[PDB]
This record gives C-alpha cells, sequence and structure tokens, in this order.
RNA sequence: GAAACUGCGAAUGGCUCAUUAAAUCAGUUAUAGUUUGUUUGAUGGUACGUGCUACUCGGAUAACCGUAGUAAUUCUAGAGCU
RNA sequence: UGAUUCAUGAUAACUCGACGGAUCGCACGGCCUUCGUGCCGGCGACGCAUCAUUCAAAUUUCUGCCCUAUCAACUUUCGAUGGUAGGAUAGGGGCCUACCAUGGUGGUGACGGGUGACGGAGAAUUAGGGUUCGAUUCCGGAGAGGGAGCCUGAGAAACGGCUAC
C-alpha cells in the first residue's frame, strides 16, 4: 500500500504523517494517476513515477516479501506487467480483465485465461502483448516464506476440484510447488522482463 | 456445486421399522494426543442423502458435500464402490 | 569544523544526507562532538551551518531531537535546510514552526470549545425575545 | 388570556389581550384550522376573520394538528416534524414527549391566531405598522414573476435583495449579486459538453 | 468569513469478557446460496411525437427579519421572506 | 466454466417505471456563414446509471475445546427428523408456516448439569515430555443498567439513537 512505500524513500527523520502535504500537492503520482489513498491495493510490478523532475520505480520484494523500491528505467515505466486476477469470459467480446490494483482492461486477445498475464502500457490501458501461462516460463512467488525467489516452471499439475499445485524447478535450495494464486508469471520466451537478482 | 469429501461406511440404514430415505454413516479416526502419544478414537455419525437411491445398509459409498438441505445433512451419495457375487 | 575560541570547537558535522525532490529540501543528521564542553546551542548551530550550505538565514532552518547517550562528548540530533520559507512551512509539522519563530502555539480550553458549538445549533431565530419572555413568565 | 396575533399582509406580529369570559368562550372547543368570527372576540376586532393556527398551554406544550382531545397525549415525534425542531443529536432520532391536542380549552396560556381577512377597523399594533420583505427572489425565473421584466431584459440590473437597494456595511455605501439559473456561458459550455 | 440548509460520519473507535462449553473461535473451505456506499477502471444515439409539432423549468422551508408561548427540556407556536 | 443451461443472445411481455446534470458548478479557448455572446469543443470538480472490481461482510463445510454418569438414553408442547410447497430476506436454509412421512442422535459418553468457561495467537513454569493459564494497547465475536422492538442509512437488531415496559 502506498503510504508504506512512499515512507521508505523519505525515512531519515520526521516526515510520515506529513506525507499528506506531498500527496495533496500531487507531487506523488502512482501509475501516472492521482491517488491519495493509503488503503490503495498494491501488488508486484506497480510503477511509481512522479511529475517532471522525478524518478521511476518498480515494486520489488525484500526477504519478508514486503514492497520496496528499486529504480527502474523511464522506458520500462511506460509499460507495466499485470496479472489477470479474474476474468469475465467470452461472448460479444466484453471481458473485465481484473488486475491486482483493480484496473479493468477490455476486449479479446486470441486467447484469454485466468492465471495468464497481460502486458499493458500505463496511462491509456491498451494491450501491448498477451503472455500465456505455460511450462518453461519465469515466475515470482508472491507469498509465503518462499517470496523473493524466481524460477522456471517444471510442470503444472491439474486435478479435480482445483488445479492444486504448479511446480517450479529452480530456487536457492531446490524445487518447490505453490498454488496458482501465489504464481505470478513475469517472463515468457515470447516476452520476458526478467533481468534482476531478487529478494533472498 | 460440490464439496470436500470424506469416505465413510454405513453404521446404519436399517434403524427402527420404516425409514425416510437416508442412512447413518460412521467415521472413526485417530489423532495424536499430547502426553500419552497414543491416539484417542472418536466416533461420529452423519446423516447422508441418497438422492441417487439404490442404497442398502452396511454398504460403503463415497461422500461429497453439498449445501445443507435441513441442518445436519452435509454429505450426499456421489458414487459407490459395490461388492462381489 | 566549528569555529574555535579557547573553549574547544564543538565540531559541526553532517552525515546521512539525501536531497529529496518531493519534500523539496535537505534532510541530514547533525552529530555534534562536544569534547570537554557542554551544549552547542540552538543558535550557534544555525549561525555556522548557514554559511556552509549557503542558505544564509537562521530563520528558515530548524534543528531538534537532541537526546544523547551516557559518557559525554557527543550529542546526536537532526536538522534540515529548506529551499524557501514558504515551501518549508507546508512540509514541516507544527512543532518545529512554533519554536523556530514561524508560528505561535495557540492554547485552548476543551470545555469552552466543544460546548459552544452545541449552543449555536440549539437557538433558532434572533432569540433576544426569549430573554424578555422569561422575565415576564418567571 | 394572552393571544399572539399575526397579520400576514404586513408580516407583523404583536400580542394583544382579550379578557371577558363571553369573548373567550367563542374560541373554546374549536379545532385548529377553523375560522372564527372577529366580532365575538372583541368590538375592536370588527370584520376580522381569525384562523386558529395553534398556541401552547401552560408547561409550554404545543398543539399538534389532527390529534384531537382537549387534554395532552404522549406521541412519537420524528425529525422534520411539527412540535420538534433544533433536530435530534443523531439522524433518525425519534422522541416521545407530551404534546397538546388541537382542541381549545381554558388551560391554554396563549392561542396563536393568523388573520385571514382584514376587518373594517385598524388594530394599532398589528395592521397600522408594516414590515418590508427581508429578501426578494434570488432565482431568475422567480424574478420574472414578481418584477415582470421578461426573458430578454436580464434580471441583474433591475433587482438586488428585495428590489434595488444601496446599503452600508461599515462606512462604505455604493452593484448586483450573481443571480443563477440565469443563462450564462458557464452553464452553456458544460451543457454543450453533454452532447 | 460567522451561521443556517443539504451531504457524510457518528454502525467506526475505545472498553469489558458477565453470559457463553461445537458455541463464540481457530485452522480450513464453500458462496455454482449472496450483498456491498467507498476504492479502482470501463459503460449511455435510446429519453418521443404518426420517429415534421411535441415536450424546455415548478415552488417552498430553514438562515434572516420580526412577533410569541412553557418552570424547564436535543423545548417550540406563528407571520413575512427566499 | 471441473461442475450454471446462468452469463452472451433470441422472442412475447411486466412495471401507479429506474436513469440519462435546467443553478452542466468553476477558470480559460478557438473559428467567423448574417463577423454575429454565430456555431463549436478541451481539461478535472462534484453528482448521475448499470457492470466488473476493491475495501469489505454474513451464512456454510471439514476438524478440534475444561469437569462431571451420585447425568444412559435424548427429541417430537408450538419442527424434533426428512420430504414436498410457499412466503420472507441479500441468499440456500424448519427460517417460519401449511400439507406429508415418522424419523434423528447416543458408550467413539450423546442428552443433562457445572464452570473468573470468552475463543485464539499467545503467557508462566517445566531439560525434554508436559502441566497450568489465557481480563488485558493485537485478532475474531458478544454486550454496553436489564429486556424487547424499530428508524435511518452501503451497512446498526446501535445504546455517548429512539420507542415501550
Amino acid at each position: 500500500p502506498l503510504i508504506l512505500i512512499i515512507r521508505n524513500r523519505l525515512k531519515y527523520a520526521l516526515t510520515y504523517r506529513e506525507v499528506i502535504s506531498i500527496l495533496m500537492q500531487r507531487h506523488v503520482l502512482v501509475d501516472g494517476k492521482v491517488r491519495t489513498d493509503k488503503t490503495y491495493p498494491a501488488g508486484f510490478m506497480d510503477v511509481i513515477s512522479i511529475p517532471k523532475t522525478g524518478e521511476n520505480y518498480r515494486l520489488l520484494y525484500d526477504t519478508k516479501g514486503r514492497f520496496r523500491l528499486q529504480s527502474v528505467k523511464d522506458e520500462d515505466a511506460k509499460f507495466k506487467l499485470c496479472k489477470v486476477r479474474s476474468v469475465q469470459f467470452g461472448q460479444k467480446g466484453i471481458p473485465y480483465l481484473n488486475t491486482y490494483d483493480g484496473r479493468t482492461i477490455r476486449y479479446p486477445d486470441p486467447i484469454i485465461k485466468a492465471n495468464d498475464t497481460i502486458k499493458i502500457d500505463l496511462e491509456t490501458n491498451k494491450i501491448v502483448d498477451f503472455i500465456k501461462f505455460d511450462v518453461g516460463n519465469v515466475v515470482m512467488v508472491t507469498g509465503g516464506r518462499n517470496t523473493g525467489r524466481v524460477g522456471v516452471i517444471k510442470n503444472r499439475e491439474k486435478h479435480k476440484g482445483s488445479f492444486e499445485t504448479i511446480h517450479v524447478e529452480d530456487a536457492l535450495g531446490h524445487q518447490f510447488a505453490t498454488r496458482l494464486g501465489n504464481v505470478f508469471t513475469i517472463g515468457k520466451g515470447n516476452k520476458p522482463w526478467v533481468s534482476l537478482p531478487k529478494g533472498k | 456445486g460440490l464439496g470436500f469429501k470424506t469416505p465413510r461406511e454405513a453404521i446404519e440404514g436399517t434403524y427402527i421399522d420404516k425409514k425416510c430415505p437416508f442412512t447413518g454413516t460412521v467415521s472413526i479416526r485417530g489423532r495424536i494426543i499430547a502426553g500419552t502419544c497414543h491416539s484417542a478414537k472418536m466416533n461420529r455419525t452423519i446423516i447422508v442423502r441418497r438422492n441417487y437411491l439404490h442404497f442398502v445398509k452396511k454398504y460403503q459409498r463415497y461422500e461429497k458435500r453439498h449445501s445443507n438441505i435441513p441442518a445436519h445433512v452435509s454429505p450426499c451419495f456421489r458414487v459407490k464402490e459395490g461388492d462381489h457375487v | 569544523m566549528a569555529d574555535t575560541k579557547t573553549a574547544p570547537a564543538v565540531t559541526l558535522r553532517t552525515r546521512k544526507f539525501m536531497t529529496n525532490r518531493l519534500l523539496s529540501r535537505k534532510q541530514f543528521v547533525l552529530e555534534v562532538l562536544h569534547p570537554g564542553r557542554a551544549n552547542v546551542s540552538k543558535a550557534d548551530l544555525k549561525e555556522k551551518l548557514a554559511k556552509l550550505y549557503e542558505v544564509k538565514d537562521s530563520n528558515c532552518i530548524f534543528v531538534f531531537k537532541f537526546r544523547t547517550h551516557f559518557g559525554g562528548g557527543k550529542s546526536t540530533g537532526f536538522g534540515l535546510i529548506y529551499d524557501n520559507l514558504d515551501a518549508a512551512k507546508k512540509y514541516e509539522p507544527k512543532y518545529r514552526l512554533i519554536r523556530n519563530g514561524l508560528a505561535t502555539k495557540v492554547e485552548k480550553s476543551r470545555k469552552q470549545m466543544k460546548e459552544r458549538k452545541n449552543r449555536a445549533k440549539k437557538i433558532r431565530g434572533v432569540k433576544k425575545t426569549k430573554a424578555g419572555d422569561a422575565g415576564k413568565k418567571k | 388570556m394572552k393571544f399572539n396575533i399575526a397579520n400576514p399582509t404586513t408580516g407583523c406580529q404583536k400580542k394583544l389581550e382579550i379578557d371577558d369570559d363571553q369573548k373567550l368562550r367563542a374560541f373554546f372547543d374549536k379545532r385548529i384550522s377553523q375560522e372564527v368570527s372577529g366580532d365575538a372576540l372583541g368590538e375592536e376586532f370588527k370584520g376580522y376573520v381569525f384562523k386558529i393556527m395553534g398556541g401552547c398551554d401552560k408547561q409550554g406544550f404545543p398543539m399538534k394538528q389532527g390529534v384531537l382531545t382537549a387534554g395532552r397525549v404522549r406521541l412519537l415525534l420524528h425529525r422534520g416534524t411539527p412540535c420538534f425542531r433544533g433536530y435530534g443529536r443523531r439522524d433518525g432520532e425519534r422522541r416521545r414527549k407530551s404534546v397538546r391536542g388541537c382542541i381549545v380549552s381554558q388551560d391554554l396560556s396563549v392561542i396563536n391566531l393568523v388573520i385571514v381577512k382584514k376587518g373594517e377597523n385598524d388594530l394599532p399594533g398589528l395592521t397600522d405598522t408594516e414590515k418590508p420583505r427581508m429578501r426578494g427572489p434570488k432565482r431568475a425565473s422567480k424574478i420574472r414573476k414578481l418584477f415582470n421584466l421578461s426573458k430578454d431584459d436580464d434580471v441583474r440590473k433591475y433587482v438586488n435583495t428585495y428590489r434595488r437597494t444601496f446599503t452600508t456595511k461599515n462606512g462604505k455605501k455604493v452593484k448586483a449579486p450573481k443571480i443563477q439559473r440565469l443563462v450564462t456561458p458557464l452553464t452553456l459550455q458544460r451543457k454543450r459538453a453533454r452532447i
């Protein structure tokens, strides 16, 4: 959430509650848009970037798995990688493709599934690319102890009632498997964004 | 839409005279107890739907949950097993 | 550092400094060695200091949060140099402003303040006539 | 007993006294909203029509329309209801309180009368004195009703708070306010922006 | 700018743990049994008249000013406004 | 979509009919056909409808809780138990209520009683294993003198609201 993230930059001493003056003068923008809400839902891959004489940031994970800043390029800031959190499916071409922060993006790609990821720009919300969820792809584990690790998909296991586990080969250690909700694919052979050491 | 499963075998099905379609099904279980380390056994009987019908007493079937039709009916007769001869 | 007399310098040192273009100012730590000496002063700081960073006014700049440790000869506080007088006030909390001289602390009475608002709600009309009404009525 | 009497034509009020049992009993056992002949009430009140508007008894409890009874009854009140003002402390608050009947009795401390039609003879405190309007119509269409300017003329020049007046704040006497619903390019641009 | 009207909050917080012993509740599911102001982002040729006559703006209360009633009440009557 | 046939869409309809900003606020702009407050239209403010959504909730499934049989059968008065139907409410739902059947549950301790018996994360103290404790700046619920009933509102069976006793 925004308040924690902004404060990480500021923290030398005696700001914090005075975050409010910065927000209301609109010298913080998040994804090119005004939000002054501390309770704002955030996830991995949010872009922060502020007006004019500013900087660009990507949300990353520490050892716990809490949000922290890393500097990111201005070119990369224009783009954002967004999980398709939920889907309204098919006919007449009216998907609501939910994201973690709550952005909707509309209308067919020649695919679309839940747990697949959509590459989006930032301001206009038009579809740069669509990334399929499949084996061999690069993943970040969003939750648990295992957070801040990256690895390549060994296999996905499909079962009755839910598809229980999806297995990741790599880790600092050895293989681990996680739920589909924990898995956020962040790279594919078609389009990766992954060129980052990570977390723990 | 369907539920989480438990397997059970029928303790009942033929209890006093004339019965409305349903059976009582026992689960016995053991669990590790602190101190003694020896498991303590705890009975439980639950009243199952036989929407499928074709249910005789002392018959093992496999139960999948559905929404509670009156109260204590959690499971339903998904599928069976059947026996020999 | 810190201009001498006979009574030793009492070091003017800065440390952990980021210029942050959101708050629009300079935040840094003032770790003042006081070898063989007492308290530097709130004045003596902002009188040197000023001329290094070339803000060249005591008026806009504040130093605070001295605490210390046992054993003496050092104290740790925090101080900031601001880009403008007008800009500074908005970002700053009120507690800095009042001691600096930029603001006055208003003292209030809880009982007077809250009760008075309720009274305003209750009367509708001029209600001068009610005072005369009560006299007649007894 | 006491009467606080209104003549709405001037918009003035003052209280006047009627003492004599024969005069007073004309009011008695009548309901709220009923009209009353003036001459019975007093000689000075000749030609007048008085409508019983309400009043309060001793202990100050006010009449409420339609409730009936010569006595008092305890009834639920709500916000934005007669016999209730200054609002509840919270929204949606209801209060049970004693409230008086609409039926006139001797227990009344004051009866409120509103003059429906003016009589033959003047009443010194009420009719003889006169009060000008506190404010006049703010809205543009309402101004056209009273002042009969017509739609082309534009309201602002002619008007001000109850016609065109010049008045002092502190030490300056000299303008019109901004009348709204009045058609302006400000409304036109956003209205155009609908299409 | 005071106030008044409208809007929203006051359901939150804080406190206590009497009752309450499969109950609260915990882990864990289900919601294909549902709702959700706010947040986030999409989303409106429609509106009517034989689709050329047919529809483009109505008033009425508080602040107020004045007049009143009760021993008193988050008390309230009444007029002239708007 | 694992599983909705709902959705999307077709067709005939319902409706004392929901919405589409008259003061659509505020600060600015082009271009001229009668060079005309002509005719256009940007930006975001607050508000508007429907949808996904988020911040959320509430029911519900599995499993788990101290002590006692000097508590062995419990329940069906007036749903106990299940079926069928309906009305209700956001919704399934004995939820209640009609009709219908006669069940449900128990030695694996049910049913009953007691308990500073809130539950939990946790705490104390124990090598360990355990034992004991959990009023407590957190987490979830309950109550706010005792009880019932209800308005408003997204949401309260509110109590520094009401209404009644």
